[PDB]
């Protein structure tokens, strides 16, 4: 489905994914991800922390599964999952970035997830 | 009945303090990743948990009462 715009496709990918619970936040769950099959999505953003975790996040895809996204700004993804699924119109105690998530099998694959995802991986 | 008199000993364990984790895979070349120590391939790790290289020891804090070598 979709209207096969990159960012408001990934958003429907996180809809289900929240449900899911496939949202390997931080990067020790983030390694864990994409050390595992069980993922199948990967997007990235700007300097968090460090300039070197963008590189390795690389490295990983490199050696392990390539499935990369890159969508710039921590707070973007930050936004995007709150305390354990984004919460409140407010919330000002937390807004912090995630810096990368990786989601598992897009979340759901019941209905538009596969077709609007699929467009754009086998060109990127 | 009574109230409590006085020590002095206050202390916690340490707050797990934050700290840039995962340098566990080196960077030398693209796009490998140099391992030091063996991401442990336990008999329910999924390979997605490292262990410790202590020095002077050899532990996991999945297999803490078993798979702990003293090398």
């Amino acid at each position: 489905g979709g209207v096969m715009d990159v960012n408001t496709a990934l958003q429907e990918v996180l809809k289900t994914a929240l449900i899911h619970d496939g949202l390997a936040r931080g990067i020790r769950e983030a390694a864990k991800a994409l050390d595992k099959r069980q993922a199948h999505l990967c997007v990235l953003a700007s300097n968090c922390d460090e300039p070197m975790y963008v590189k390795l996040v690389e490295a990983l895809c490199a050696e392990h599964q390539i499935n990369l996204i890159k969508v710039d700004d921590n707070k973007k993804l930050g936004e995007w999952v709150g305390l354990c699924k984004i919460d409140r119109e407010g919330k000002p105690r937390k807004v912090v970035g995630c810096s990368c998530v990786v989601v598992k099998d897009y979340g759901k694959e019941s209905q538009a997830k596969d077709v609007i995802e699929e467009y754009f991986k086998c060109k990127k | 009945k009574k109230s409590y008199t006085t020590p002095k000993k206050n202390k916690h364990k340490r707050k797990k303090v934050k700290l840039a984790v995962l340098k566990y895979y080196k960077v030398d070349e693209n796009g490998k990743i140099s391992r030091l120590r063996r991401e442990c391939p336990s008999d329910e790790c999924g390979a997605g948990v490292f262990m410790a290289s202590h020095f002077d020891r050899h532990y996991c804090g999945k297999c803490c009462l078993t798979y702990c070598f003293n090398k």
